[PDB]
């Protein structure tokens, strides 16, 4: 039991530092990603606008992708790898069995 | 462990045949059902061709003891070495099994940690390696 | 070689996920809402950049120490 709860707390010791990629994550997207300003915008100007974001919305996506085929080859790796490393009721059965005994 | 083993002792002596020493081949899926498994033929097969009956069919709890509270692996020791392996280097060195030895709160004396790693490291290097800690830990 | 593949590939896939933007009949008070759900979607598409960077991260780590216990 006390085991079993020593290697409880030694993740509560981590939720610690999620804790702070939490903070952290708050604010890359801080920007990258920051609020739009929309007020004082005419027509013509919110047209142009939703193109304008519409066009950000490739070029992220682009981005991501870039970064999602790396994650992807490092996954090819690590599967690799890791094959290499080892290799170099009684209750009612009682009552009907049983009966009153 | 305290309040497991006095549980499977309670339901292992209600359905006695010797008294407090052996249970019946049948009284074993009796007793998983009342704690919390589910008897089904592969488990009661391979429960007895391998842990074996002290008579004819009588199980007895050392044996009995040892298959329950593990039941109701390399894979999980592997994870367990990683968190050893402080620098990350694939062996666990002198510094890193003292560290984990302090953090256990037992008072830890220079002949618990020289004896353990000795224990562990069977080739004389001063460190346990990956399959040194599996039979460390076996 | 390896190289066209991969990059015809990631036009495909980068195609197939582009949504057709149609903002011809919209008044302002709907652009104002057609720009914050753009904003949504860069900001979405942004978190899961961060992510990979962080999954990225760890698995290097990972590789490293893959390495180490081979060698
Ligand atoms: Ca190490
Ligand atoms: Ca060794």
């Amino acid at each position: 039991q006390l085991k079993t709860l020593m290697l409880q707390i030694a993740k509560q010791e981590m939720e610690r530092e999620a804790e702070e990629r939490r903070g952290e994550k708050g604010r890359v997207l801080r920007t990258r990603c920051q609020p739009l300003e929309l007020d004082g915008l005419g027509f013509e100007e919110l047209q142009d606008l939703c193109r304008q974001l519409h066009a950000r919305v490739d070029k992220v996506d682009e981005e991501r992708y870039d970064v999602e085929a790396k994650v992807t080859k490092n996954i090819t790796e690590i599967a690799d790898l890791t094959q290499k490393i080892y290799d170099l009721s009684a209750d009612a059965m009682m009552q009907a069995l049983l009966g009153t005994r | 462990t305290e309040e497991q083993k006095n549980e499977f002792k309670a339901a292992f002596d209600i359905f006695v045949l010797g008294a407090d020493g052996c249970i019946s081949t049948k009284e074993l899926g009796k007793v998983m059902r009342m704690l919390g498994q589910n008897p089904t033929p592969e488990e009661l097969q391979e429960m007895i061709d391998e842990v074996d009956e002290d008579g004819s069919g009588t199980v007895d709890f050392d044996e009995f003891l040892v298959m329950m509270v593990r039941c109701m692996s390399e894979e999980e020791l592997s994870d367990l070495f990683r968190m050893f392996d402080k620098n990350a280097d694939g062996y666990i060195d002198l510094d890193e099994l003292k560290m984990m030895l302090q953090a256990t709160g037992e008072t830890i004396t220079e002949d618990d940690i020289e004896e353990l790693m000795k224990d562990g490291d069977k080739n004389n290097d001063g460190r346990i390696d990956y399959d040194e800690f599996l039979e460390f830990m076996k | 070689g390896k190289r066209q593949t991969e990059r015809e590939k990631k036009k495909k896939i980068l195609a197939e996920r582009r949504k057709a933007l149609a903002i011809d009949h919209l008044n302002e008070d709907q652009l104002r809402e057609k720009a914050k759900e753009l904003w949504q979607s860069i900001h979405n598409l942004e978190a899961e950049k961060f992510d990979l960077q962080e999954k990225f991260k760890q698995q290097k780590y990972e590789i490293n120490v893959l390495r180490n216990r081979i060698n």
